[PDB]
């Protein structure tokens, strides 16, 4: 009996999870590569994309969009993706 | 936050 793949009785598909909206989930990223500098930071890298969670001051709280890593994250090194030039 | 007044930026 020669070898095969599986083959169940049956078949179907559909789309995977792609998601929607933007309104209230502000998709940053890291313009320049960050390693806490101080405590209760997150370390992100350039290209990071991060979902900010607050924003009440010159750092942030946001989680890496990439990685699901969280911690505050300076404004400065970083930019909303409505808000760049590409 | 304001914990610190935002770190060094890089040398681009």
């Amino acid at each position: 009996g020669p070898l095969g793949s599986p083959g169940p009785n049956s078949h179907n598909s559909n789309t995977p999870g792609i998601r929607e909206a933007g309104s209230e989930d502000i998709i940053v990223v890291a313009l320049y590569d960050y390693e806490a500098i101080h405590h209760e930071d997150l370390s992100f890298q350039k290209g990071d994309q991060m979902v900010v969670l607050e924003e009440s001051g010159e750092w942030w709280k946001a989680r890496s969009l990439a990685t699901r890593k969280e911690g505050y994250i300076p404004s400065n090194y970083v930019a909303r993706v409505d808000s760049l030039e590409t | 936050h304001s914990k610190y007044p935002l770190p060094p930026l890089p040398s681009l």
